[PDB]
């Protein structure tokens, strides 16, 4: 209705893991 | 020409726009237009509901599919194969997948990939009609839709 | 793998399956 | 107050999270730090391979499982009982138990349900030490698991 | 049964002792 | 040609492929479609008294077979041609192989292998016709079949 | 590979034969 | 205690346990040993020997005992009470009765009635030292099993 | 109403004779 | 043609066949045989009961026999040949010939060799028919059988 | 390979023709 | 190469190591490494037994076969071969070489000889591998070395 912050907040979690991916070991 | 199909993309284009538009069109049909009217509010009553029952789950599967552009809707056409990967066919399953094409389509939006939704339909449409057209005619097509989910008066 | 389609096919499966099992005559 | 069971929860739990997010998480360790980090290679290695062989026939089992939510883990621990009711007990049984874990810590993933990734190892955990406390610890614990599933030669 | 804990934890086993004869010191 | 393998398929398939669902499918049968409904009905009721009686020894009978795919299908075969080996034919016997048929298509449910239950249903079916059509013309085929099983109604 | 085709069939045998008589 | 009992006992339900599990155990004995392990693999030899030699008759015989569960146990007590009705004792009745009991261990697996094989070792056991303890003790126990069944060539 | 385990019996008596007079012995 | 070796190995088959699995069969016997359906009657009525009364002697006679495949037919068929070695032919050696004859089937049975019941009913009836056919025509066959063992009942 | 035929035959024979004496009459 | 060789060798040398240094160095064994630590385990058992009861002994036998670098290994050997030397074989021998073996590494480490200490253990795996193998087979092996000395719990 709403603002789904759940569906915004696990996209932006899937990207921040990917850029722990590119930079990290 | 596909009279089946091209009836069948019209209903399922129109409740993935208007799903993931948040409003209903709703501009009246569209060649048959009664059948494909009361088709649309079935879908959207019936689509609805399958949609608030599976939400937690739609979220969760749909994340592994890792759907980010055009490219990816080809891969959920697998997926829509395998619903059927057994033989077995009917309403629940038709209407169960697209109403996860719904949810797909309002993902699209969120991610700034509208223009992915009608290939979406047409992903959907196709899928539905190449392989159980034989079944699709048997069940009187989407008149068959709205008599299998219309609901005791009262 | 790299795409569960099976995995997500099947899950689709039941959850049709059960709407089948909702809305059909009894 | 029980190492067993804490170290134990920690290789199973660490599995089947890593396992469900993908990504091999190298964060080590613990108390124990060494056999517990040698632990979670091995069953790393040989739970993938069971995973990968009975992948096929896993999806089915859990299919028939129907876990849904978290009261459905309690189903899951009926399902480790059955595994040792012969009274048979070994590794082979054990590691298995846990890879199907793992494979249920996938599926839990996928159907947006990873707050019952903990309960589930816990779960596990709870049957193993609970039930089969003596052989664990005849055996030699987690030393003893490595020693199984120890591979080598070839010079 | 409704609940299928049997026949999956049979199999488990099964598979189980297979893993057992395969990384067993021959 | 042979109405009599169509028919005998078609029920026996129906009856189990909705025993792996966990679901009755109702819809309307091919040529003759009331004998051939009577007679799913009949084996609804009789079959799944049979699997209710037997289901724990099933379970292990079936495990012996270790049946895992397609090609473990003409074990079954072999079993079922066993099953006649003394020369003796009934129904008892036939409703009982169908029985057991249905229980190894749950089983194939189970370890997702549903594609083995057409050939399952149709080596049911082969032995059946191929060995004792004679024996099935005599009986009256599916009319026998539900006049064997039927049951009186206490007027 | 089942060796156990007469030992089921044999089984399956006085199981059919019970559900016999149990409807006769 | 009855010591012969112990290690008749872990004999006796160690092989009916790895004949009906298909595959035979490695673990090392309880007292000390040597003699409880000769006579295992005596019995490996012996028994399975008898078993392939009368396995069609075994087939048979234990389909008409008709054992379902742990109620018909009692049954096979009777069967094994017969076998020394004569007076007669020798190694070779004793070794084809636990061959005879490994072989419905088997069964035992095929119905899904494990939990039968130890009490089924039990009974087993129980016969063979409860009337005929003196014979036993006569004869040296296991030792005499053992060599009785030796045949080694070098 | 109950099976004969004399019949059972008296075979296995006569078969364990047979493993008693094979070349284990005499 | 041989009428009377037709009828003759039906009732002694018919005999040792239900004797062995435990119930009754195909009933309509064929020749048409309502003396051959009253013979097996007879049969089973004075062969069962003689069974009774010399079922612990049998046993031991049977065991002596030792008797356990095809190839062991043949000794069956000498014993029968020395039961008339003394010149006198009458139904009740004849029919004490058929009841031990079906002790003998039970025990094929128990043994697991179940094919060797009809090669034994066809040396019985080779026996009565290829030594004693004058005889049993001159005492009118089978009705002569059914009616020495008639008893009056009456009341 | 048969060792034994007679005295099986005889027992039965007298079985045989007590059960002849039992029905005779 | 020779199965038996490695698995002797290997628990041998591991506890005439570890009777010198005094220490304990479990690492992953072998591929038969179920009956090597139990073995291992069972001669730190009878291993330690047969010491502390013939110590005092063993240090006047040692002291007279005056051992004091790598060239006064094969001293050792003579005396191992003389063992068996009168046709007899039995565990009880056996665990008394290795035993007072692992007396003599102990020494070499105290006169800082330690470099002799593998070519010990190597001596001793020799004489059983290499002139009583048949034996070793008969008795199983190292599983049979493990159910000879097993008492009792």
């Amino acid at each position: 209705p709403g603002v789904m912050t759940q569906e915004v907040g696990q996209l932006l979690q899937d990207m921040g893991d990917d850029v722990y991916q590119q930079y990290r070991s | 020409e596909d009279e089946l199909y091209r009836q069948s993309l019209e209903i399922i284009s129109r409740y993935l726009r208007e799903q993931a538009t948040g409003a209903k069109d709703t501009k009246p049909m569209g060649r048959s237009g009664a059948t494909s009217r009361k088709a649309l509010e079935t879908l959207r009553r019936v689509g609805d509901g399958v949609q608030r029952n599976h939400e937690t789950a739609f979220q969760g599967m749909l994340r592994k599919l890792d759907i980010k552009n055009e490219d990816d809707v080809k891969s959920l056409s697998r997926v829509m194969i395998h619903v059927f990967s057994d033989g077995v066919t009917n309403w629940g399953r038709i209407v169960t997948l697209i109403s996860f094409g719904a949810f797909v389509a309002k993902h699209l939006k969120t991610i700034n990939q509208e223009s992915c939704i009608e290939p979406l339909a047409e992903s959907i449409t196709d899928v539905l009609v190449r392989t159980k057209r034989d079944w699709l005619v048997k069940q009187r097509g989407w008149d068959g839709f709205v008599e299998f989910f219309h609901v005791e008066d009262l």
